[PDB]
C-alpha cells in the first residue's frame, strides 16, 4: 500500500499478485491471521485488487 | 465359575463377524474354567455356556490328533477369537461358517496354529427370554435415555451461547468475516428438520455394523451400571 | 518532560492537535477516507458510535490501533 | 402368571352392569420381540447419536462466531455470560462420570413411555415403509 501511495500519476487500476505455495502461512499464530485479515479488508476498501 | 462366566459375558461389548457372505454379532467370554457365547443376526439370539468336560470331549472328537488339557485349548481359542472380535482386518487365519437346524445354530471355526489345523464348533441353542432381555432390551433403553439427556444438555449449552452472542451483538460490534453468522437455535425446528431429512439414513441399522462402530462405550457403561444396581 | 508535557519549554510547538493527528493517522495507516474508522477519528466527539468513549480521542485511537499494532 | 402363559383379567361396568374380559397371552416368538423392541431401539440410539453430533457441530460453529467477535475488539457488557469453549471429550467424560446413573435408570418403564415415543413411532414407520 505504501508503494501505491508514492506514485504521483493517476492509477486506473491497482493490483497485487501473490505467488506462494503455503495455504496456511500463519497456523501457529492466530493474532497474525487477524492482523492480515484487517489489512486485507482495508486494502480492499481503498480499491486494491488482490489475486 | 458359572456366575463368573455370566457376569463376564454381561460386561463385554458386541463385535461384528463377517462369515460366508453373511454377518453376525457376537459376544464371547472365555476363561480357564469354560466359556460363554452370545450370537445374533438382528432376528434371533443364540446362547451357549460350556464347562470344562464338554470342551475336552469335543476337542478329542473333532481334533483327533490333538492332545491338550482343557485350559490350553480354551487359551488357544481365546487367542484365536479375541483378535478378530476386537478388530477386523487382522492378519490371522480364521474362517467361520454357520449352519441351521429347526432351532439350533452350528457355528464352525477353522483355523491354524503353528500352521497345523484347529477346528471348533459352537452348538448354540435359542437364548432364553431373560438373557435376550438383560443383554439387548434393557441396555438399549438405557442408552436411548442417556443420549436424550445428552441432547438436552447440549441444547442448554447452545442456549447459553446464544444469549452470549446476543449480548455481543447488542454491544454493537460486528464480525470481521460475516459468513460465520449463525441463526438462533430453536429445539422444535431442529427436531422437525432432523425427522424430515436425516432420520431415514440415521435409523438404518443395516446389518449391525453401525451399532458396533458407534455405540459401544455407552453400552458398556450402561451394562456396568446395571451390574452394580 | 513526558510525565508533565505542559511544562515543556525546550521543544517548540508540535503544530498538530486532534484534527491534524487524525488526518495523519488516516494517511499513514492507509485507512479508507470514507470508512467508519476515519469518520470516528475525525468526528470523535459525536457519540453516534455508542461504544468506548464519545469525548476521548486517545481511547478512540487506542481502539482503532488495537487490531493493527503489535 | 401360570406356566408360560399370562391371563390379563379386565373387569369394568358397561352402563353400570358387569363387563369381563380375559386376555390369554403366550410368550412371543423371537421374531415379534425383535421387530417390536430390539431393532427400533437400535434405530433410536443411532438417531440420537446423530442428533448429538449435529448439536456438537453447531456448538463448534458458535465457538467460531464468539472467537471472531472477541478478536474484533468487542467487549461484553455482562462478564457473567462468558461460556467456556466446548470440548466434546471433556463434556462426554463429565457426563458419564456424573449424570449417567440417574439418566440410565430404566425403572419400571415409565421414562421410556414418557420421553421416547415419537422417535419409536418414527423408526417403526420407517421400518414398515422399507419393508
Amino acid at each position: 500500500a505504501n508503494l501505491f501511495s508514492d506514485v504521483q500519476f493517476k492509477m486506473s487500476h491497482k493490483r497485487i499478485m501473490l505467488f506462494t505455495n503455503e495455504d496456511n502461512p500463519h497456523g501457529n499464530d492466530s493474532a497474525k491471521a487477524s492482523r492480515a485479515r484487517t489489512k486485507a479488508g482495508d486494502l480492499r476498501d481503498t480499491g486494491i485488487f488482490l489475486d | 465359575v458359572m456366575e463368573e462366566l455370566e457376569q463376564g459375558l454381561l460386561m463385554q461389548p458386541w463385535a461384528w463377524l463377517q462369515l460366508a457372505e453373511n454377518s453376525l454379532l457376537a459376544k464371547v467370554f472365555i476363561t480357564k474354567q469354560g466359556y460363554a457365547l452370545l450370537v445374533s443376526d438382528l432376528q434371533q439370539v443364540w446362547h451357549e455356556q460350556v464347562d470344562t468336560s464338554v470342551v475336552s470331549q469335543r476337542a478329542k472328537e473333532l481334533n483327533k490328533r490333538l492332545t491338550a488339557p482343557p485350559a490350553a485349548f480354551l487359551c488357544h481359542l481365546d487367542n484365536l477369537l479375541r483378535p478378530l472380535l476386537k478388530d477386523a482386518a487382522h492378519p490371522s487365519e480364521a474362517t467361520f461358517s454357520c449352519d441351521c437346524v429347526a432351532d439350533a445354530l452350528i457355528l464352525r471355526v477353522r483355523s491354524e496354529l503353528s500352521g497345523l489345523p484347529f477346528y471348533w464348533n459352537f452348538h448354540c441353542m435359542l437364548a432364553s427370554p431373560s438373557l435376550v432381555s438383560q443383554h439387548l432390551i434393557r441396555p438399549l433403553m438405557g442408552m436411548s435415555l442417556a443420549l436424550q439427556c445428552q441432547v438436552r444438555e447440549l441444547a442448554t449449552l447452545l442456549h447459553m451461547k446464544d444469549l452470549e452472542i446476543q449480548d455481543y451483538q447488542e454491544s454493537g460490534a460486528t464480525l470481521i468475516r460475516d459468513r460465520l453468522k449463525t441463526e438462533p437455535f430453536e429445539e422444535n425446528s431442529f427436531l422437525e428438520q432432523f425427522m424430515i431429512e436425516k432420520l431415514p439414513e440415521a435409523c438404518s441399522i443395516g446389518d449391525g455394523k453401525p451399532f458396533v462402530m458407534n455405540l459401544q462405550d455407552l453400552y458398556m457403561a450402561v451394562t456396568t451400571q446395571e451390574v452394580q444396581v | 518532560r513526558l510525565i508533565l508535557p505542559q511544562l515543556e519549554r525546550e521543544r517548540m510547538a508540535y503544530g498538530i492537535k486532534e484534527t491534524m493527528l487524525a488526518k495523519l493517522y488516516i494517511e499513514l495507516l492507509n485507512l479508507p477516507r470514507d470508512g467508519k474508522d476515519a469518520l470516528k477519528l475525525l468526528n470523535y466527539r459525536t457519540p453516534t458510535g455508542t461504544h468506548g468513549d464519545a469525548g476521548d480521542f486517545a481511547m478512540i485511537a487506542y481502539f482503532v490501533l488495537k487490531p493493527r499494532c503489535l | 402368571c401360570v406356566a408360560d402363559a399370562l391371563i390379563l383379567r379386565v373387569r369394568s361396568e358397561l352402563s353400570g352392569l358387569p363387563f369381563y374380559w380375559n386376555f390369554h397371552c403366550m410368550l412371543a416368538s423371537p421374531s415379534l420381540v425383535s421387530q417390536h423392541l430390539i431393532r427400533p431401539l437400535m434405530g433410536m440410539s443411532l438417531a440420537l447419536q446423530c442428533q448429538v453430533r449435529e448439536l456438537a457441530t453447531l456448538l463448534h460453529m458458535k465457538d467460531l462466531e464468539i472467537q471472531d467477535y472477541q478478536e474484533s475488539g468487542a467487549t461484553l457488557i455482562r462478564d457473567r455470560l462468558k461460556t467456556e469453549p466446548f470440548e466434546e471429550n471433556s463434556f462426554l467424560e463429565q457426563f458419564m462420570i456424573e449424570k449417567l446413573p440417574e439418566a440410565c435408570s430404566i425403572g419400571d418403564g415409565k421414562p421410556f413411555v414418557m420421553n421416547l415415543q415419537d422417535l419409536y413411532m418414527a423408526v417403526t414407520t420407517q421400518e414398515v415403509q422399507v419393508g
